[PDB]
């Protein structure tokens, strides 16, 4: 069984987006970005990635949503495409809201992201 | 001045020219280089997949073992009820051979029956009753045959989880 | 009165003839029904022998799974690395292609070299050293291959420990 | 990997023994025997047994060695040969041990048992 998991419409995948004040990490094989204007919103993190045997294979993109369903920050693996885990995900996952706490907002990520990514 | 300038020249461009025959060849022991390195991630690749599908032919004559041994204790619960049944089939016929014969005899006579001594030969065979016998209920163990095969069930789930925490360990593309 | 008690005697056994066949069918019924019965016994070992058979194809099936997609990571491994090294053949042959194309003009600039016109022609080709690029190394990754192999060993070793967990469930004979 | 154990020795395992005080009990599919005269002795319980997947999978015999090699006790399958399990062994082993330690004997079992029946 190997499926594959479209938290994200069309349009959100292929949306853009800019920082009104950047922040920018490469976190191994993953990229990190956020825009630390973002004060006091409730965030919620989408992604679209596959799965075998019932855990993370390959994330495609991961991006971060305000209530009103704009992009604030984004996990997305390098354009040289080097390989990464369900780690390195789980890893940046936590950098990032760890960035995006800075400013007081509330984050919670997708019920698939929690089932596939993490055992709980 | 000039048949000396020309002179002067031609003597820069043989000496450029040597230095451009050890860089030629230079180049193509580092063509060589690559294409052995190369050659070489191919070895170790093939092997490590070599030593890959070694471990998979384990597994799989590990899984033909635990199915034979499982089919076996089936197999073996099956032949132990129905031996114990044949042993009964064997009584049962029995029990109704010597009924079928001793109706034979008294069949054959009755056929002598008027002749007057029929009562002294037929008084012997009223009282033979021969008709007992108990037999203690045989149990195919329902819950034995069906735990292999729930906790068989139980052996391929976790299986796929351990393949899961095996395969999310190294990157795919 | 002997004529009597032999009418008596007939009279008694012919009910005691009858009593013997609701006997003898009575018997043939339960032999019937013991074969029924072991008749039973098999068929229902027989479909859970085949439930098992069912599991272990699934199993066998993961275990392919997982194996060409061990073998896929490796694979992939190979030709990241095979393909950068491509890229560098292809620079270092460019390389190589300036160095021989430019050599051969030198070389057919020196053959008219007596002719008057050959400095106005040459002092052009002192200058060109077009020799330069630098190749940063390519590593194959071995800790992730030896890894993949490693943990493919302990994949193996825990189905064993699963099999096990699973046959001294039921007893053997 | 299927190996057969053999604490015992071909004349230990046909050596012939009485009980001075009978005390017999059937536990399942195993029968358990020990002589209650037994008082104050070291003891050793040695087993015959055929192993699969590293693990118990059939007993043969096993029985109790005082430290002048006599047999004082004894757990076998009934002669019927009605199957059991590793549980089954286990918890024989228990009732033996308590048995035979009412008297103040001293009961240890082989490392072969250990290492087989048990995980530890």
């Amino acid at each position: 069984a190997s499926r594959y998991l479209t938290d994200m419409t069309l349009e959100e995948m292929s949306r853009e987006w800019s920082m009104l004040i950047p922040k920018q990490k490469v976190a191994g094989p993953l990229c990190i970005r956020m825009d630390q204007a973002i004060m006091d919103k409730n965030i919620i993190l989408k992604a679209n990635f596959s799965v075998i045997f019932d855990r993370l294979e390959t994330l495609i993109l991961l991006r971060a949503f305000t209530e009103e369903g704009a992009i604030v920050g984004e996990i997305s693996p390098l354009p040289s495409l080097p390989g990464h885990t369900a780690e390195d995900v789980k890893n940046a996952v936590g950098v990032l809201i760890g960035g995006l706490e800075w400013n007081d907002n509330t984050v919670r990520v997708s019920e698939t992201l929690q089932r596939f990514a993490w055992r709980s | 001045s000039l048949s000396q300038a020309s002179a002067d020249l031609e003597a820069t461009l043989r000496h450029k020219l040597t230095v451009m025959y050890s860089q030629i060849n230079g180049a193509s022991r580092a063509l060589d280089d690559v294409r052995n390195r190369q050659q070489d991630v191919r070895m170790t690749a093939n092997r490590k997949v070599e030593q890959l599908q070694q471990e998979y032919t384990e597994m799989k004559a590990l899984l033909d073992a635990s199915e034979t041994t499982s089919t076996r204790k089936i197999k073996e619960e099956e032949k132990r009820v129905n031996s114990k049944f044949d042993t009964i089939y064997q009584i049962l016929l029995k029990k109704k051979s010597e009924i079928q014969t001793l109706k034979e005899e008294i069949e054959q006579s009755l056929t002598k029956r008027d002749e007057f001594e029929f009562l002294e030969k037929a008084s012997k065979l009223r009282g033979i009753s021969t008709k007992p016998v108990y037999i203690p209920e045989v149990e195919l163990n329902h819950k034995l045959i069906k735990g292999i095969h729930q906790s068989t069930i139980d052996l391929k789930n976790e299986l796929k989880q351990c393949i899961g925490r095996l395969q999310e360990l190294t990157p795919s593309s």
